[PDB]
């Protein structure tokens, strides 16, 4: 699993790979990983699949019942502190969850990244997964804020192209949502990385690429 | 009784436990609340015996939490528990949120307890009618009004305790909306000195901004 | 269930305790006389009863005793408490406990059962003597619960006119005999066999040869 | 002064709250059950509060061979109905069989005495039909004071003195009646109370034909025949 | 049917079992309390066989309380005072503000008016303390877990009386002595007596932390003071 | 007691509670091929108030909307129970509850304080809760007795029995959406007496289109007035 | 290993109509690295009750805590004084009613016990409440065996409080300085009837 | 790995923290913000450790101390603050601990500026000067040799960028971000320091 | 003593455009040896959804019964039959309720929703699972999942045969089952076949080799 997500000045670049593995064996190259919380709010999946899935899930309960409550939508840092709180309480049973909360609320557009152990930290560019060390490296040699939306979502599909070339639990196809003010939206629903490998690296097509 | 209900239904329908509660707010103080554009201002009676009794001790104008602030009338006992479990829940939600209460969540968990209150064995009714003032998630200013029923809501300028129904239709003819803090505090005075004895012992007058609660100094009033 | 059948009165009385009053005040008479070198404990009780199976004075322990005026069966759950209580502190703190706080303890304990739900007061009033560094105590225990610290008191039938006679006849510099001599006159102005003496060295209980030779 | 607790007994030796949440079965809808050598049929009157109304519900799906219908408070019939379900669905679980019928009856007999013992508590406002299949068409009858019954033919509700009546005078036809003179005689059982296909209520169930609802064209039919 | 109702309210809003334990109270020994700049002080009025402050108790080293009512309802809440006390130093490392543990009593007082079936408390206190953040303090405190705070007031019978005297005579400068001497002329007059017997005094103050019990000779003392003038 | 029978067969309380649901405001439900509205009246008890902060239609969920009539402090528990439990049933199995298992599982509430197998006495309250499901619209209705009934078109509220005897007469099934809210109001209108107003009444509608819950705003009931008769 | 992590030593000992208890004053951090210097293990409960916690801190200042706590309710409820013998019983108790998860701290306990005579009162303590009464001296933390060959070698019978001060200033010292974990000053108290004296010392800091 | 440094003047207090949020072999932060927990009344709680455990812990404490602020309607001692605080760790010690090095300022009237070293085993002093993580063993003794009672809050500063310095050049963690607040004449300051 | 033990046998799922196949085996065994030639790993749950688990005999028919259980009160209180996505979401959280004690059962739940497409949702033991159109569960998954995708995607051929029928998809399964039972001892003896489309659920059976 790749997944990143970072604050442009169109909004919020959400990316993940679709690779879901038991050891060794790919048992699955679709794998949903950008999971809708609510309209406003996404999250990913890296790590443990059951946990992250099972808890983004209650969260999402737990945010339709808060907003049926107060009449409000809710924001960012209130779910991320919601799913810390809820993360923490089962510290030490094993659960495995990397999670990016990425959406936007009345304070703007917001990030947060929270793991199993409680991490809570908030930031405008976040990678999680396997391949989490070769997207930060080609996100932060490219990074720029005011990247248009096109910009964005070319930088976002290369670094996730590259950590799924480098790293083995990686891979299937590429998805890219935008986040902006009024929702999100899927600029790239699923990219097979097998053109993007002969698009970037090797496009002349004639020989074995040598790493 | 310890499980045994003491709120019922009469043969007419009627809970008469809430309007003993109601009895009991009116019995009460009278406090008034009146809204402006990113201010409230909160006056509240006080009835103290001079020389002997402190008058600092009892504060029926009650911050809850960073922005949040309340008024009561009804039994004082009762009162400080609600408002220690209202505090407590400012506090907790500030935590599991990490953002502080909106004025209109604190309200309806004041009445979401009273109501609990009102529809469990083993507990009496708290007899006492709340105006909390505050801030939303949006940053406007709101004041809402919770009874002993448990039934709650937002208002304009609402007085609470005894001879509440004059302070009512006078704050009717008077609460000219947007209004200056000067002669919004002044007109918070003027509606509640209707009903009590004029003399700047009998009122404490507090404001509320985005910066905190403030007391005024007993001079503007004289 | 669970709701107190002791309430107050709509003059402000707790009649349950009123009545337990007065249940005390028709019992059998008791007194105590606290000595300038000890404190005593008597009290006054058909050719069947066995004699030492029906003994109102009792110990606590080394250094304390107990009597009460009320009814029996409390005075022994009372008792077994008081019992327990003083054997508590003792594994806390390895030393006797001091007369005072057992009073403490109990007058708690008996206070309970005035306000608790689903039970009525204790039906009996106690006087416990003891010896601790700090002197000697005679202390009674009310039905609601209060203490009072006596040099000597009465507290059963008729017990106005012996708290009379004990105080036209009580002086604090008094022999420990002296002292017994006054409790046995007053006794019988309130009436061997027919008394029962403790006195506080570790808390003792007068045989009835003892007794008769202070009655000559 | 005896009608006041649920757990006290008259001079008389009656409980008095009991034979009220009994009197509460009398205001139900007319229900009425029969049954052959094969089947059992139970036919009841949905009650209509208003023009604008939706008829009530009357019998219910207990298990595949089991079915019920209530006169009386229907909370407390919500209440049982969903004991009755969640146990046939824990035998089949734990087991791989469906319950037995005295069984299921003996429990929800214990469940209904269970109210009665105890001042917290009030005996459940609702009298129950049960209609199986198991090896044989049974009909049980429970009670608010936590006795039950087994019948040839029952009826219970409003009025059921006329279906009482008629079933008394046609019960020896009843066990020789094929499917459809069975049903035939409880739709003339239920009217003798008083039918459309919006205020009439009819299921069977029996040997290899598990609890299943009359339909709305077949019930137009049957009422056709009726008349 | 046997059930009484504790926790119910009456038709005008008023609790019966509150009114009924107020009444217990008034009709109570006077227990009487003010502040001078050296410190607080309480006044309270007491068989010949009797040996033993019955009306004023430590609750820790810097707060002590005058009683009215039943005797072992206050023996229960100044043991659970004293308890709240000693956990608030547990706690926090620092002696607990007298304004808080008044709080805390009160609303162990008032839970038995809201919650359950038994009947109220049927003492009030006359709380008196010093604290770092509010120097002297003395506190009324109810059986309905209403207090307030004073600077000089009376509970128990006649405590109108002591309230009138305490009004006209306490000041704001006044000295331990001369309130000591306000305390004997008020505890004088709420007897209705012209000297006070020096048997039925209960005197007691607390200065910065250090509390005084005093003795009947003490006593006797003061009233010689308070004879001369 | 609260879970004492009647000699009729009746419990007391639950009879008591029919009594509290005939209070306050009246709102009216229909519901047509296209879907269900729910339409209601404010009585503004001042100009004081912030009207919109008083609701008497809410979204039990996204497809579900209720009409509350009775103790409005009861009917905000129920409402706030079964936004609850509706969300619960949402995680649990991914699609949007039917509506008549909503209006159960709300019953199943009501009488929860009998204790037969925790709230103590009769809610008191009267729900109109209308929506759509993959059945397509429906309306239904809840009183303090547990029982609920499936409505094509009803009304709660004081003017309960004026609304329900114009429903009756005006209502057909071949109805267009329009028609129904010319008809909601036009009956909302004969009951109140306030005149109807921009700002005196509440529409919220759920199509089945869309089976998502719209409340309308001011240029709506406006556009409705206007093609009033 | 436990009580190595904070180090620290207590010693008490008994003279003619005067009593001393002393202490070192580090708080230590992973065995080696002094973080304070100012960490007195000596805890008045009252004028003739004084007690000694060495071990780790965190169980240190919780069961001064407790013991604090105990001491002031019995005195409030008593209007007295707690015995010191009393406070000892109370101690062993509280100990061992954690027996199984206990608090590591050695504690001793010194004082007068009073009859007015002033009798010396010595006692030390396990983790879980094991009396040690002892009429010359007691010693509990890290460094107890330089401590006991202190007390054996140089402890004399009825020492004036100066005698009493000069002996157990020395004990300590020398115990200390050849003890890594354990010394940065040290702390004496001497308690006589009327007064107590508290020095501290001039020693290594190193 | 997380550096806190806390030193006590006459006249001031100064805390420093580096700004590094950590995960695994990567920095998810150079300028972290859960470190410092401010706390109405001039304290300040310095969490080193874990970042879902400073979380925790850090918030907790926060709120528990600013309900007794607005419950009693009056500030929490320094003192009482921070044994409070050791309460509070020592209370979990042996239940789900929390692994936080603590560093408690504060300023009251009745005891002047105050700095309190906190392990996470709670063990917890009083100091002067006091430090957290492996960055204390290159900092503590830098701060015993520059340190006087009478330090001005500006050589202070100086003797907290000598301290980063050392940080910088010797410690492993080449850490060059720092933050630090200023509690001093009334008025606490926040300051960003980098190399 | 370990609680779990592995009963082995596959089961393979594939998807068409109207029409779902399931097919398992039957073996039974225990290390080396066979408890028998005959456990119906497949179990029905309604007219359009079945369930085949492979894993532990005894955790697969407990789960089994229990969502039999589960959808028959389903039906008796909510008055309609759930879909296979409403299966699905309640499979997912009964397998993640026993999170930290798992069922050691692999599942695969395949079924025609009420659009009358082919649905195949393939599980973990704790939870995690994904919509699929070809999945095996079992010991013989790694050797039968990729001849599913050779068959299905094609991804690596360029001349591509997309026509399928569902005659040529029930050979193809028989085919896979038979290579499975080739070269994996685990599985074995006679397997069933369901095929699901409008008309409902049909079964068949197939012996395979017995060694
Ligand atoms: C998010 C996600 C993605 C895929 C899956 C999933 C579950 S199944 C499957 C396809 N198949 C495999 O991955 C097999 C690989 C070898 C191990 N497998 C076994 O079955 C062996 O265990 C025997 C008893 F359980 C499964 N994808 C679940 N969620």
């Amino acid at each position: 699993t790749t997944t990143l997500a970072f604050k442009f000045k169109d909004g919020i670049i959400v990316a993940v790979d679709s690779r879901a593995s038991m050891g060794s064996f790919i048992s699955s190259q679709n794998v949903e990983k950008i999971i809708e919380i609510n309209k406003n709010i996404l999250g990913t999946m890296a790590g443990g699949a059951a946990d992250c899935l099972y808890w983004e899930k209650y969260l999402g309960k737990i945010i339709k019942i808060y907003e049926l409550r107060n009449n409000e939508k809710i924001s960012v840092r209130a779910a991320s502190t919601i799913l810390s709180n809820i993360l923490y309480q089962y510290k030490g049973y094993g659960l495995c969850c990397g999670i990016i909360l990425s959406g936007y609320d009345h304070t703007g557009f917001n990030m947060f990244y929270v793991d199993d152990s409680g991490k809570k930290v908030e930031g405008n560019l976040f990678s999680c997964g396997s391949g989490s060390t070769y997207a930060y490296s080609i996100l932060d040699s490219a990074y720029d804020y005011n990247l248009n939306l096109d910009q964005a979502v070319e930088l976002a599909r290369n670094a996730i192209y590259h950590a799924t070339f480098r790293d083995g639990g990686s891979g299937g196809k590429v998805r890219v949502f935008h986040i902006h003010k009024n929702g999100y939206d899927k600029i790239i629903e699923g990219e097979d990385v097998f053109d993007l490998h002969y698009h970037y690296t090797n496009p002349e097509q004639k020989d074995q690429y040598v790493m | 009784s310890y499980d045994r209900a003491i709120t019922v239904f009469s043969p007419d329908g009627h809970l008469l436990q809430v309007e003993h509660a109601l009895e009991a707010v009116k019995k009460g103080g009278c406090a008034v609340a009146i809204k402006s554009s990113n201010f409230a201002v909160l006056a509240v009676e006080k009835k103290n015996i001079p020389k002997l009794q402190n008058p600092k001790t009892t504060e029926k104008l009650i911050k809850l939490d960073e922005h949040n602030c309340l008024a009561f009338a009804g039994l004082n006992a009762d009162a400080r528990v609600l408002v220690n479990k209202t505090r407590l829940e400012c506090q907790r939600y500030y935590l599991n949120m990490d953002e502080p209460a909106p004025v209109d969540y604190i309200a309806k968990y004041v009445a979401k307890v009273q109501q609990k209150f009102t529809h469990r064995g083993g507990v009496r009714p708290f007899g006492i009618a709340t105006l909390i003032a505050g801030f939303k998630n949006n940053k406007e200013i709101c004041i809402y009004q919770t009874e002993p029923s448990g039934i709650y809501a937002a208002w304009k300028a609402q007085a609470i305790g005894k001879n509440a129904k004059i302070v009512q239709e006078f704050l009717e003819k008077n609460y000219q909306e947007n209004m200056e803090q000067k002669d919004c505090i002044f007109l918070a005075l003027k509606a509640i000195f209707e009903v009590v004895e004029l003399s700047s012992k009998n009122v404490e007058v507090a404001l509320l901004t985005e910066k905190d609660l403030t007391f005024i100094e007993e001079q503007e009033i004289n | 269930y669970s709701f107190s059948l002791t309430t107050f009165s709509p003059t402000g009385k707790l009649v349950q305790i009123e009545y337990a009053l007065n249940r005390v005040s028709s019992s059998s008479p008791a007194l105590g006389i606290r000595a300038k070198n000890g404190v005593i404990i008597a009290t006054e009780k058909n050719e069947l009863i066995e004699e030492n199976s029906i003994f109102k004075i009792q110990q606590i322990s080394e250094h304390i005793g107990i009597v009460y005026a009320g009814m029996p069966g409390d005075f022994r759950v009372l008792l077994k408490r008081a019992r327990k209580e003083a054997i508590r502190y003792s594994l806390q703190y390895g030393s006797e406990i001091l007369v005072k706080e057992l009073v403490k303890i109990i007058a708690s304990i008996v206070q309970e059962f005035t306000q608790t739900g689903g039970v009525r007061p204790f039906g009996l009033s106690l006087l416990i003597c003891g010896v601790d560094v700090y002197g000697y105590h005679l202390y009674q225990i009310d039905p609601s619960g209060c203490y009072f610290n006596w040099m000597a008191t009465c507290v059963g039938k008729d017990y106005q006119n012996n708290m009379s006679f004990l105080e036209k006849r009580y002086n604090k510099d008094i022999e420990i005999e002296d002292a017994i001599h006054t409790a046995i006159l007053t006794l019988k102005e309130s009436y061997e066999k027919n008394i029962e003496i403790g006195v506080a060295k570790p808390f003792k209980i007068l045989t009835q040869n003892e007794i008769k030779d202070y009655l000559i | 002064l005896y009608d006041t607790d649920n757990i006290i007994y008259s001079p008389e030796g009656r409980l008095y709250q009991v034979e009220y949440a009994s009197e509460a079965i009398k205001q139900g809808t007319c229900a009425v059950a029969i049954k052959s050598k094969d089947y059992v049929v139970v036919s009841g009157l949905k009650k209509c509060i208003s023009k604008l109304s939706f008829p009530q519900e009357k019998i219910f799906k207990i298990d595949d061979y089991i079915g019920i219908s209530m006169s009386g408070i229907t909370s407390d019939a919500k209440v049982l109905t969903k004991f009755m379900q969640n146990e046939c669905l824990s035998h089949k679980f734990l087991y791989n069989e469906n319950i037995n019928i005295e069984s299921l009856v003996r429990s929800v007999a214990d469940k209904y005495q269970k109210n009665t013992q105890k001042s917290s508590k009030r005996a459940f406002g609702v009298g129950l039909m049960i209609a199986a299949y198991h090896n044989e068409p049974c009909i049980f009858e429970t009670r608010p004071n936590g006795s039950y019954f087994e019948y040839d033919a029952l009826s219970f509700g409003a009025r059921s003195h006329a279906s009482k009546t008629y079933l008394e005078k046609n019960l020896h036809l009843f066990e020789e009646c094929s499917l459809e003179e069975l049903i035939l005689h409880c739709l003339k059982a239920l009217k003798c109370s008083l039918l459309t296909i919006s205020n009439t209520a009819l299921a069977v169930v029996g040997k290899n034909h598990p609890w299943q609802e009359i339909s709305s064209l077949q019930l137009e039919e049957y009422l056709s025949k009726v008349k | 049917r046997y059930d009484s109702r504790t926790t119910t309210f009456s038709p005008e809003g008023r609790l019966y079992q509150v009114e009924y334990a107020l009444e217990a109270i008034n009709n109570a020994s006077i227990t009487i309390g003010l502040i001078t700049k050296d410190g607080v002080i309480l006044g309270a009025d007491k068989s010949k066989l009797i040996d033993n402050y019955e009306k004023i108790y430590k609750i820790d080293k810097h707060i002590f309380c005058g009683v009215a009512g039943l005797n072992a309802d206050a023996n229960i809440l100044i043991n659970q005072s004293r308890l709240y006390a000693q956990r608030y130093l547990y706690n926090y490392n620092e002696v607990q503000p007298v304004s808080q543990l008044v709080v805390q009593i009160c609303d162990i007082k008032q839970s038995y008016t809201q919650y359950g079936g038994l009947r109220p408390y049927g003492v009030s206190f006359l709380i008196g303390g010093y604290d770092t953040k509010d120097g002297y303090q003395l506190y009324h405190t109810d059986p309905s877990g209403n207090y307030s705070g004073w600077f000089a007031t009376a509970i128990g019978t006649n405590n109108l009386t002591a309230s009138s005297v305490l009004k006209q005579e306490w000041k704001n400068d006044m000295t331990l002595e001369e309130g000591l001497l306000l305390a004997l002329k008020t505890l004088a007059k709420s007897t209705d007596t012209e000297i006070p017997k020096s048997e039925k005094i209960e005197l007691a103050y607390l200065t910065n932390v250090y509390q005084k019990y005093l003795t009947e000779k003490e006593i006797e003392e003061l009233i010689k003071l308070y004879t001369q003038k | 007691g609260v879970n004492t029978f009647s000699p009729e067969g009746r419990l007391f309380q639950v009879e008591y509670a029919l009594g509290a649901i005939k209070l306050g405001s009246t709102a009216v439900g229909i519901c047509v091929n296209d879907g269900v509205i729910l339409a209601s009246e404010r009585r503004i008890s001042s100009t004081l108030i912030e009207k919109d902060s008083v609701e008497k239609l809410l979204s039990i969920d996204d497809h579900i909307g209720c009409a509350m009539s009775g103790l409005m402090a009861d009917a905000r528990t129920l409402i706030d129970y079964a936004r609850v439990e509706c969300n619960h049933y949402k995680f649990i199995y991914n699609e949007n509850i039917n509506i008549k298992s909503c209006v159960e599982l709300i019953s199943e509430l009501a009488l929860d304080f009998s204790n037969l197998s925790i709230m103590s006495r009769p809610f008191g309250v009267a729900l109109l809760i209308g929506g759509v499901d993959k059945n397509g619209p429906c309306l239904w209705y809840t009183e303090p007795s547990g029982t609920n009934t499936r409505f094509s078109a009803a009304s709660i509220g004081s003017a309960q029995e004026g609304a329900e005897l114009l429903l009756q007469e005006n209502y057909k099934k071949d109805m267009t959406f329009e028609q129904a809210e010319i008809l909601a109001l036009t009956v909302l209108r004969q009951v109140m007496e306030d005149k109807l107003s921009t700002s005196n009444v509440e529409i919220c509608a759920i199509k089945k289109s869309d089976q998502t819950f719209y409340k309308y705003n001011t240029d709506d009931i406006s556009r409705i007035i206007d093609v009033l008769p | 290993s436990i009580y190595n992590y904070n180090g620290g030593c207590v010693l008490g000992m008994s003279g003619s109509n005067c009593v001393a208890i002393a202490c070192d004053l580090r708080l230590g951090a992973n065995t080696f690295t002094t973080v304070s210097t100012k960490f007195s293990k000596i805890f008045k409960m009252n004028n003739n009750v004084y007690v000694g916690l060495s071990g780790l801190a965190t169980d240190i200042q919780t069961l001064y805590e407790i013991l604090r706590y105990r001491v002031n309710l019995y005195e409030v409820r008593q209007d007295a004084e707690m015995d010191v013998e009393c406070f000892a019983n109370m101690l062993s108790s509280i100990l061992y009613s954690n027996r199984f998860s206990p608090y590591f701290v050695n504690p001793i306990v010194v004082g007068f016990k009073l009859k007015v005579n002033y009798e010396p009162y010595l006692t030390a303590y396990d983790l879980i409440g094991a009396k040690c009464e002892t009429r010359d001296f007691v010693v509990n933390g890290v460094t107890s065996e330089q401590l006991f060959g202190m007390c054996e070698s140089l402890y004399v019978k009825d020492q004036d409080e100066n005698g009493l001060f000069e002996t157990i200033s020395q004990c300590l010292l020398s115990a200390l300085d050849r003890d890594c974990i354990s010394g940065w000053g040290a702390e004496v108290l001497v308690l006589t009837p009327e007064k107590i004296i508290k020095k501290k010392l001039k020693a290594r800091m190193d | 790995m997380d550096t806190l440094i806390g030193l006590r003047g006459n006249n001031f207090v100064v805390l420093a923290a580096d700004t590094y949020s950590i995960n695994s072999i990567i920095k998810l932060k150079n300028d972290d913000n859960t470190k410092f927990y401010d706390i109405h009344g001039n304290k300040c709680l310095l969490l080193g450790g874990s970042i879902g455990d400073r979380l925790q812990f850090g918030e907790f404490i926060r709120k528990n101390v600013h309900l007794y602020q607005y419950q009693n309607n009056t500030d929490m001692f320094v003192k009482s603050f921070a044994f409070f605080t050791r309460k509070n760790l020592a209370y979990y010690l042996r239940r789900n601990p929390f692994e936080v090095n603590c560093l408690i300022a504060g300023y009251d009237k009745k005891d002047g500026y105050q700095l309190y070293w906190c392990d996470y085993l709670s063990n917890m002093d009083s100091v002067n000067k006091g430090a957290h993580g492996y960055g204390a063993y290159l900092v503590s003794a830098i701060l015993d040799k520059y340190y006087h009672e009478n330090l001005t809050v500006d050589e202070a500063l100086d003797i907290f960028k000598l301290c980063f310095e050392e940080l910088k050049k010797r410690f492993l963690l080449t850490q060059i971000n720092y933050e630090l607040r200023i509690m001093y004449d009334n008025k606490v300051e926040t300051q960003y320091v980098t190399v | 003593w370990y609680p779990y033990i592995d009963n082995g046998g596959t089961v393979i799922g594939l998807t068409g455009k109207d029409y779902v196949i399931l097919a398992a085996d039957t073996r039974l065994s225990l290390s080396y040896s066979i408890y028998t030639r005959f456990c119906p790993k497949i179990s029905k749950l309604t007219d359009k959804c079945i369930i085949g688990s492979s894993g532990m005999q005894s955790d697969i028919k407990t789960l089994h019964s229990l969502l039999q259980k589960k959808i028959q009160l389903f039906v008796l209180e909510h008055s309609h039959y759930p879909d296979i996505h409403v299966i699905a979401r309640l499979l997912c959280v009964i397998l993640y309720s026993r999170r930290f004690f798992p069922y050691y059962a692999f599942n695969i739940l395949a079924g025609v929703d009420e659009n009358n497409k082919g649905v195949l949702y393939n599980y973990d033991s704790v939870g995690s699972y994904c919509e699929a159109t070809h999945s095996c569960v079992g010991s013989g998954s790694q050797l039968i999942l990729p001849i599913l995708d050779n068959r299905v995607e094609q991804k690596n051929q360029l001349i591509k045969n997309t026509n399928f029928n569902l005659g040529d998809d029930i050979n193809f399964v028989k085919d896979a089952i038979t290579s499975a039972t080739e070269r994996d001892i685990y599985t074995g003896d006679k397997t069933l076949i369901y095929v699901i489309d409008k008309m409902g659920i049909n079964v068949n059976t197939l012996d395979l080799k017995q060694d």
